[PDB]
């Protein structure tokens, strides 16, 4: 091509990017890249807002679980399948949201909030590390414990030159499949000697010992890259500009007026401004009276500096940069920057729904994956303990049918309404037209049809007993 | 001066060497944990 | 009969070193305190100080 070679008369003649693999492009300065990204997200208001939006929209307040077993594939009657489904759902609802916080080892988290922790960690560091443990304590019915570990906890020991198999703390097979990890102890305080430990990705018995969740851009990408990588400098310089602009405004406004007399400073201040009245260096404090007009002789002049407009394009320039950063992060500019001005309903809806589609995609590709992994890990312990009896006519056992038995998804916060009435009208019209299902609409609203029907029945019978009024579902 | 001079080949013709002794006679590896290394043998001879 | 990795040997060596460092620090403060509430006057001096 023409632009491919050198450019329109040199231009990018001296710019030859070093064609290389993703690992070559990220490993050499992976540590400092993560450090810069976390520093920006930690001490930048916009980045903190972005990560908060991620953790509040990907999952939100609740993370409901819905399991559908592959009864058709497993040759299982649907009634037995759904009985087992409700049993495992009851077990999950009594286990995951346990107030013990004993699902996690540190006892300081709950399931939904650690899901948020994981998705935020993946968002602002490009990868996610979780581990599973079998507690030795016999007090709890379930001995499984969970813990998320920062990627910085996983590194090549001795920080040596990277090897083919051991890749900055991960062991890959001949085909490149990861099988083991190197995780070191906590580094606070880092002055104590630091010790690593090798952990298999999964138990030889099939249990998933460790869970690595990320989106690999290219094959062989052992470690994910945070989304910030493309905008770090262009947001760091932005915040530096904001700080410098604020300081410049302060210094420009702090002088205001000047005096050009010939006499000494204290006498000039006494004769032109006031002050004095000293009870007994520190210049002189001037009394804040009202409407003081002085008298002057030749060689004296009071000049009030006109200063300058303090926002000469700064606001619009930072607005454009915020548009750029919103494009980079994939979230809507209005959400990122608290700017809803002069926006039409249709255009606001378009931006909001495209951002919502992005968020739903990221949810499905991150939170669903990690939730499925941890859910299967817990389910293996559950079936081993035989708390719930798997149907006796299984054509395949759980060991090979992990995916078959673990067929389940999750529902986060639903598509929250922009108008409400339009959405409910769409729901009712689709239902009366038979174009959708109670499952679809309750998922869109963050509900579930089974227990919503149970609640409807309970309220109906309560109203029947009370003799108040039959609601709009009778006979 | 006007010496654009695109290059097309970077031939090395560097070296010709392959151990093959690493696979001929010393297939097994044993890195040390300690410093002192002990090896012995047993002679077989009798009247 | 039961050796150990020289890495672990270094680890325990450093642990012992930190322990004796802490002891040496603590005894300095204890000497400070005994001098202080023993006579009130208290001077600190030494080579290269």
């Amino acid at each position: 091509y023409h632009g491919g070679g050198s450019g329109f008369g040199g231009q990018l003649r001296s710019w030859n990017p070093p064609s290389e693999s993703v690992d070559a492009a990220l490993l050499p300065n992976f540590t400092r890249g993560n450090a810069r990204a976390d520093d920006l997200v930690r001490n930048n208001g916009y980045a903190a807002n972005a990560i908060q939006l991620h953790q509040d929209h990907i999952v939100g307040s609740f993370f409901r679980l819905s399991h559908r077993p592959s009864w058709r594939y497993l040759g299982i009657g649907e009634e037995e399948a759904r009985a087992f489904s409700r049993e495992v759902e009851a077990a999950w609802k009594e286990f995951a949201e346990d107030d013990c916080c004993c699902i996690d080892v540190e006892r300081k988290r709950t399931f939904t909030m650690m899901i948020r922790e994981g998705v935020a960690m993946h968002a602002f560091n490009g990868e996610l590390f979780v581990q599973a443990t079998w507690d030795t304590s016999s007090s709890r019915l379930f001995r499984t414990q969970f813990r998320m570990v920062s990627p910085k906890r996983i590194s090549n020991p001795n920080n040596t030159g990277d090897s083919r198999n051991c890749r900055a703390g991960v062991q890959i097979n001949d085909s490149g499949a990861a099988l083991g990890y190197y995780v070191s102890e906590d580094g606070y305080p880092g002055w104590m000697p630091q010790k690593w430990t090798w952990i298999p990705r999964e138990l030889p018995g099939g249990r998933a010992s460790f869970i690595h969740v990320f989106e690999p851009v290219e094959d062989g990408q052992t470690r994910g890259a945070n989304v910030f990588y493309s905008v770090m400098e262009q947001m760091k310089m932005l915040d530096t500009l904001q700080n410098t602009q604020l300081q410049s405004a302060i210094v420009k406004a702090m002088y205001a007026a000047t005096i050009e007399s010939e006499l000494d400073t204290q006498s000039a201040m006494d004769f032109i401004l006031g002050a004095n009245s000293q009870e007994q260096y520190a210049a002189a404090p001037v009394r804040l009276g009202g409407a003081k007009v002085p008298h002057l002789m030749p060689g004296d002049s009071l000049n009030l500096q006109t200063a300058q407009d303090t926002d000469n394009g700064y606001s619009v320039f930072e607005q454009s940069l915020l548009r750029y950063i919103a494009a980079g992060l994939g979230v809507s500019y209005e959400q990122l920057s608290r700017n809803y001005a002069q926006m039409s309903y249709s255009t606001a809806r378009a931006s909001a729904n495209e951002s919502w589609a992005y968020f739903m995609g990221r949810r499905k590709f991150v939170a669903s994956r990690q939730a499925s992994q941890m859910f299967l890990c817990w389910l293996e312990e559950a079936i081993v303990r035989r708390v719930v009896t798997l149907p006796s006519k299984a054509r395949f056992s759980f060991q090979e049918a992990r995916s078959a038995w673990g067929n389940c998804d999750w529902i986060g916060s639903g598509r929250m309404a922009i108008d409400g009435l339009k959405e409910v009208q769409e729901a009712v019209m689709l239902i009366e037209a038979g174009l959708s299902t109670y499952e679809k609409e309750c998922a869109k609203r963050g509900d579930d049809y089974q227990e919503i029907f149970a609640q409807q029945v309970r309220e109906t019978m309560e109203r029947r007993a009370a003799g108040l009024k039959p609601p709009a579902w009778a006979a | 001066m006007y010496t654009t001079a695109q290059l097309l080949a970077a031939n090395e013709q560097k070296f010709k060497f392959d151990p093959l002794f690493l696979r001929l006679f010393f297939r097994e590896s044993y890195p040390f944990t300690t410093e002192k290394v002990y090896l012995s043998q047993i002679p077989g001879l009798v009247n | 009969q039961n050796l150990a990795d020289p890495a672990y040997r270094r680890r325990r060596i450093i642990m012992q070193n930190m322990r004796d460092e802490e002891l040496a620090i603590a005894q300095v403060e204890e000497m400070q305190a005994v001098s202080a509430v023993l006579k009130g006057k208290y001077t600190m001096t030494g080579e290269a100080f």
